[PDB]
């Protein structure tokens, strides 16, 4: 009985819940139309209804319709119940105030309501997993309004958050380094641990790795999926070591403010690739380590790994992965804080990864999905204040803020809580005496 | 660019 | 035999003990007649 | 006070009545009818 | 005559039918399809890389002392904890799954002291002939038409 | 087994008899010509409540027709289920009453009612035991108000010992589509109270409410409003056609409902409700039905009942479910809210349990609530009959057919001291 | 949800508007007695954005048009239109229309800057609705008379469009001369062109795609001061007839055919000017790797010439239908400090109007 519940709000957040549910039901028999041909391990995020239907444990929520209006008339229509399909009736606009204020205020109620009767029909629920982004007006105003509404509810339980922080050199939108900073700024009151994995370092990897030229959003959106089922592993499938949701908690984050840890997926590869080179244990978990197969485009060579876990999954025994993690503990590239001698988790389950038809990825033995706090994250964050430094110096783009709830004081408060943040990442960072 | 004259 | 994350997906559903899997199995007493080992 | 509705629930408002496949107010709920799920009758 | 055969449709989702509507020269069938139509893997593939037992090379037979592979012939340690009679005097798994001639096997079952009659000795290696793929015989397989 | 005979009053007692009438005949497995047409053995043995028995195998409904025009009558032998009624249960007038409550209670609906009064005799003289009669009309028209309370006030003095029921609908507050329709309110009440033993007010405006924010039906007709009415009104005579662990009939919720023969109003509700997209993927089980069957917005009174405190509740549940829950949660309903509740009684809940549920639908629930909040009902029609009473206003259609202006004090009399008695368990 | 009440001013922005009609039901499918033709279900989902229906499902659009008026009536799709809207009162058919819709997004205007119809009525009837109606988005769409009347009606649209753009009739000229190889440019194909690049920016709103925006994030993305909103229009993939198999339709041609200056539709040079911000709208099938890094090549390598104290000047939003016949398309909006030569050569050929014009053309001056 071990029950996720699944937010995904935004655009970025229901694409990626199209990859994830699609990957989701081919992890298990789930059929479109919610029916099960073979008729245990489905009831995370399926629940059963009394007719042999299978609905989901997801809340998709978006103020724009459109993105949801292809959920309900795609080719995953009668999967997903139209009452846990929320639509708004108008945009965000790229605005925190409109996200935060006024449009979110409205129809907070109804997420808020219909995430309650989710709950109330599980058993032993675990946790929250947050689908947002951090550019947007409703991926960053109304998922930092839902996440200080649900810690009042619920409290005392798991919630976890999958952001898609925004790119080094490349971006989208112009006024996304506000409302990034604007919406970071209140998600650290009230998240527990929060993944964030960007878009074009997974160009990168799929460039790079699986050979392939011009990947649109199908291939990010599938490798994001696959890291989220590998992190939600264990309470599916049984295995060795199983590290169900609230082990994430209590061993990666030492101090509240600094929960923001990176993830990977190791065995990115193409069929014509596999099968010209053997995967091991002593291997797959070296490729977690390069700096090139990280899906956050941050450089550890100047940053200090403080909290590792891996989730290994698939034909594993342990003692290899003791062989492995032992040979990448002695060498002196990588580099430790002093006062985390430990500084490792290993959970291992027994069901390997499925491929998806008509997939890049290729169907292989074993896989790994490695969530590291580093303080190279602190780089990023310098680069991105550097912006809302310069842009905020005169006045860029406050008007369209203002207007609408927001005050011109939201502005240096989340500024000094950012250089607080910057001013708290490198006393982890010294060497103690 | 592509100019004006070109 | 069934499985106790079974036993609570059935115990939340409001099965009335003739469909649940407490009081109700498909093998019938010469299934466990002959369920021995020597 | 009440449990909070949808955006899309019809209302006393007069609104303009669209086609079935425009998607406008309350279209995924009219694109259905409503159906019997069991035609065999329980014993006692 | 027969003016309409099939063309009578419903519009929306009414129960109202009407005629079949024409397009001459504007179909955009081709053209107006979606992203989200990729998303549609609905409920074949080589598996791709080593396991672990390494199973599927063949056996060594002198084993060499720089190998760490493993190929599934080294037991668990319920074999190296508690050996059985077979084990803890020499014969393993292999000598049971090694195909013997009706001469050896014969040999096999008169030394052991059962002294098989001789339709009823082509009885058993008929059964454990069937049981085969191909008809290559083992002692296993004619302990187990012994057993019953 | 007890029969129980229908009387339809007035064109929308007319119509809303067809449709209960017709799902009727769907849950007992009857086809429009009268035959017989189910699976189940168990469908049959209980026929005799509702339908007679002709020959030939088909059965006709024990219904009696009634209206001042034959314009209903002719609408209602040409629906899906028309030819299944009895020609001589057709008694009708030649005048309408024009939605004058004097003319259709006093001169023109007065010397129709004797052959309404033979059909009745007629038909329940042939039964075996009568247990009582159901009525269905409207209290804003003018034959269903005053033809339908003249059967009440001549049903009740040939049989006395037996169960009077009406389904009275009663005016809306906003959508009301008649000008004298407080009046024929107003005179309607003052014989309702003295003369019935049960009365369900189901109103208009909430049986939209109903249809809007639940069932989420952007275009209504009349046909599914008659269609939350019937389903309710099946759901109340369950345990009499129905076996049950707990059967339960009229007098049943007669006995446990009212505490005085005067306080006898309730309120409906229907429990299996939702809409068409969230219609498969809804868990059916006791604590959904018991959760919104409490619901304010399932009330068919439109009246709220957090304005107001519960005197005594009724819940008749269908299906094979399991009576520790619904003990459980009828008792945990009633201690989580006890400021909804009245303290001088130490149970305030009625548990019936039927086994059968309606066709398509794995559980159901009916809802009936005796409240103090339907005082609010009644001080609205009052309002608006004493505001239009000062200025004299539409009383010469009245006083014309020898009607006094002394009736309509004594009736606003008798509704004040309505009010004011339910007032005081507040 | 988002609805487009379409205002036409003017005796120039009556011929654009109806010839919008024409590109707008084109690519709807919609037959020109009023009803639909049926193939594919992504035509008529958001059609709510511009028409609403009539009984029997002859969709009228929600134009009302004034002022020549028999022209349009004769032309292709001239009979689309509701009579009642020929008004020639324009503030209670615009109510009306505005009090019928569920919940409006903004208004679309077609008119002129060069006579007194479009400066005259056009920007009286504005500074009417935007009085009315202070929450939503004006969208104008301006004909600019050629820099080598005006001011009259630019010192009042400042305080009240807040999302503008100048036509430039010259540059139009300069297209179907150059980039074209039209020997006979008809008005006809230079407004065509106009409205293929003004139903550009509402693609969002009609089709789904992987990056959605309406006219109010593009609002939002490209205004950071609240006057500065005179953009500057393109639209990319336009080729000869005798260069049409010579093109690989690819992200790499779009982009060059989009920050080239032929292309643009402003009769200035943006050297002297800066782009403060640019937004490329595209639609069809673009991987966005490819549209990602050529979103930003541009601002590495011509950095001298974008703006400092942005880190991102660009926009993208991606569709997934791309208009008749091609493939894949794109349209450009963008603010530069470039449209104050335009400016500068009106106010050198009542003194409040003048003012107002070199207040605005020194705030856009000392940005650059
Ligand atoms: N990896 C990945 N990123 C996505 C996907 N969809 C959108 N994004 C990212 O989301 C960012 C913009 O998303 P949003 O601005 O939040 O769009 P939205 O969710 O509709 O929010 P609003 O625009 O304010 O309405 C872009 O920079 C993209 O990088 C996706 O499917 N996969
Ligand atoms: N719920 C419901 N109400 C009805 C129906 N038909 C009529 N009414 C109501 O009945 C009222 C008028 O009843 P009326 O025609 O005067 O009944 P009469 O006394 O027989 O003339 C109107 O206000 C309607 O709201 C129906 O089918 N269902
Ligand atoms: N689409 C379109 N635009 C035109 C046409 N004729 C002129 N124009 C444009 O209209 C502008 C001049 O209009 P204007 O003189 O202001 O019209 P006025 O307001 O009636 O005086 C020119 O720059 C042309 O660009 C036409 O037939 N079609
Ligand atoms: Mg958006």
């Amino acid at each position: 009985m071990r029950e996720c519940i699944s937010i995904h709000v935004g655009q970025a957040g229901v694409q990626i819940g199209n990859a994830c549910w699609e990957l989701y039901c081919l992890e298990h028999g789930i059929q479109p139309d919610g029916q099960m041909p073979s008729d245990d391990s489905f009831n995370t995020f399926f629940s059963e209804t009394g007719a042999g239907k299978h609905v989901p444990r997801a809340v998709f929520v978006d103020l724009e319709p459109t993105v949801v209006d292809e959920v309900r008339t795609g080719t995953y229509r009668q999967l997903f119940h139209p009452e846990q399909l929320i639509t708004g009736k108008e945009d965000a606009a790229n605005n925190y105030a409109r996200g935060h204020y006024t449009i979110g205020k409205e129809i907070v109620d109804l997420v808020l309501d219909r995430i309650r009767k989710l709950a109330d029909l599980c058993t032993g629920l675990q946790g929250f997993l947050i689908f947002h982004s951090f550019g947007g007006g409703t991926g960053s105003g109304f998922a930092s309004l839902l996440m200080e509404r649900l810690s009042v509810d619920y409290g005392k339980k798991s919630k976890l958050e999958f952001a898609i922080y925004p790119a080094p050199q490349v971006s989208t939108a112009v006024v996304e380094p506000y409302n990034s900073i604007l919406t970071t700024h209140t998600t650290l009151e009230h998240s527990d641990c929060a993944f964030m994995v960007d878009n074009e370092a997974i160009y990168d990897i799929c460039r790079r790795n699986l050979d392939i030229e011009r990947p649109t959003y199908t291939n990010l959106n599938r490798l994001i999926g696959q890291i989220v089922s590998s992190i939600t592993a264990s309470l599916r499938f049984d295995g060795a070591l199983n590290v169900d949701l609230t082990e994430f908690q209590t061993n990666l984050v030492p101090y509240p403010r600094i929960h923001f840890p990176l993830a990977t997926y190791a065995p990115v590869i193409s069929a014509e690739k596999a099968y010209h080179e053997q995967l091991s244990v002593a291997e797959i978990t070296n490729a977690c380590f390069e700096p090139a197969n990280q899906m956050v485009k941050c450089d550890p060579r100047h940053g200090k790994y403080m909290a590792c876990c891996m989730l290994y999954r698939g034909d594993v025994v342990p003692k290899d992965v003791n062989a492995a993690i032992a040979t990448i503990k002695t060498k002196r590239t990588i580099q430790f804080v002093d006062w985390c001698p430990t500084g490792f988790k290993v959970g291992i389950n027994y069901q390997p990864p499925t491929v998806v038809p008509g997939g890049d990825l290729a169907k292989v033995q074993r896989a790994v999905c490695m969530l590291s706090n580093t303080t190279a994250i602190a780089e990023a964050w310098a680069r991105l204040d550097h912006k809302l430094d310069l842009m905020y110096a005169k006045r860029a783009f406050v008007h369209w803020y203002v207007g609408e709830g927001m005050e011109e004081g939201e502005f240096s408060e989340a500024r000094e809580d950012l250089a607080a943040l910057e001013k708290d990442y490198e006393e982890v960072g010294v060497d103690s005496v | 660019m592509a100019k004006r004259f070109g | 035999l069934p499985s106790l994350r079974r036993m609570d997906m059935d115990s939340v559903k409001a099965c009335l003990s003739d469909e649940h899997c407490q009081s109700t199995t498909y093998c019938r007493k010469d299934d466990f007649d002959n369920a021995y080992f020597t | 006070a009440v449990s909070p509705q949808s955006s899309s629930t019809p209302s006393w408002k007069i609104e303009t009545k669209y086609s079935t496949r425009v998607l406008t107010g309350n279209w995924t709920e009219e694109r259905r009818k409503f159906i019997k799920a069991t035609e065999k009758t329980p014993q006692t | 005559l027969k003016p309409e055969d099939i063309v009578l449709k419903e519009p929306g989702s009414s129960e109202k039918t009407l005629r079949t509507l024409l397009r001459p020269s504007d179909k955009v069938s081709n053209h107006y399809k979606t992203t989200s139509s990729e998303i549609s893997a609905v409920v074949c593939y080589p598996t791709y890389g080593v396991p672990t037992i390494r199973s599927d090379i063949p056996a060594p037979l002198i084993r060499r002392v720089s190998d760490r592979t493993s190929y599934g012939e080294e037991g668990n340690a319920y074999s190296l904890l508690h050996p059985t009679i077979f084990a803890q005097k020499g014969v393993f798994e292999r000598d049971f799954f090694k195909t013997r001639s009706k001469q050896e096997i014969s040999e096999i079952l008169c030394n052991i002291g059962v002294k098989l009659s001789e339709d009823e000795f082509e009885n058993v290696w008929n059964l454990a002939s069937k049981k085969h793929h191909r008809g290559e015989v083992c002692v296993e397989n004619i302990r187990s038409v012994l057993d019953e | 087994m007890r029969e129980i005979v229908h009387l339809q009053a007035g064109q929308c007692g007319n119509q809303i008899g067809a449709k209960f009438w017709e799902v009727i005949s769907d849950e007992h497995g009857i086809d429009p010509t009268g035959t017989y047409h189910g699976d189940s053995d168990l469908q049959l043995e209980r026929i005799n409540v509702y339908y007679n028995e002709a020959t030939g195998g088909k059965y006709v409904p024990r219904a009696v027709l009634v209206d001042l025009e034959p314009g209903t009558m002719d609408s209602v032998r040409s629906g899906p289920f028309g030819q299944i009624f009895r020609p001589d249960n057709f008694v009708f007038g030649q005048s309408g009453a024009g939605n004058n409550w004097a003319k259709g209670h006093y001169t023109e609906g007065a010397e129709l009612v004797d052959s309404v009064l033979d059909v009745v005799r007629k038909e329940a003289e042939s039964c075996d035991c009568l247990q009582g009669f159901q009525l269905t009309h409207s209290l804003g028209g003018g034959t269903g108000s005053g033809m339908g309370t003249l059967l009440i006030s001549k049903i009740r003095e040939e049989y006395p010992d037996r169960i009077m029921n009406t389904f009275s609908v009663v005016p809306s507050p906003k959508v009301s589509d008649t000008v004298v329709e407080p009046y024929n309110a107003t005179l309607s009440v003052h014989q309702l109270v003295e003369n019935t033993d049960e009365t369900y007010c189901i109103d208009n405006e909430a049986l939209y409410d109903i249809c809007f924010r639940t069932l989420k039906l952007t275009t209504p007709t009349y046909g599914d409003l008659n269609h939350l009415v019937s389903a309710t009104m099946s759901g109340v005579t369950t345990c009499l056609r129905f076996p049950g662990q707990l059967n339960a009939d009229l007098r049943k919720l007669a006995v446990n409902m009212v505490p005085f023969p005067r306080l006898h109003f309730f309120m409906p509700g229907f429990a299996p409700l939702t809409s068409r997209g969230s219609q498969q993927y809804r868990a059916l089980t006791v604590p959904e039905l018991t959760q919104q069957m409490f619901d304010a917005k399932n009330m068919m009174a439109a009246c709220d009942p957090r304005h107001g405190r519960y005197l005594t509740v009724a819940a008749v549940f269908r299906g094979r479910m399991s009576m520790k829950e619904v003990d459980e949660q009828m008792l945990n309903v009633q201690n989580k809210n006890s400021s909804y509740f009245v303290e001088w009684i130490p149970n305030n809940v009625k548990t019936a349990v039927c086994d059968i549920p309606p066709r398509g639908l794995k559980m159901s629930a009916t809802f009936i609530g005796n409240s103090t909040a339907i005082q609010e009902l009644f001080k609205r029609i009052s309002e608006q009959f004493t505001a239009m009473f000062r200025r004299k206003a539409f009383l010469h259609w009245y006083t014309g057919e020898g009607m006094d202006e002394m009736e309509f004090t004594e009736a606003e009399s008798n509704m004040n001291d309505l009010v004011s008695e339910y007032q005081q368990y507040q």
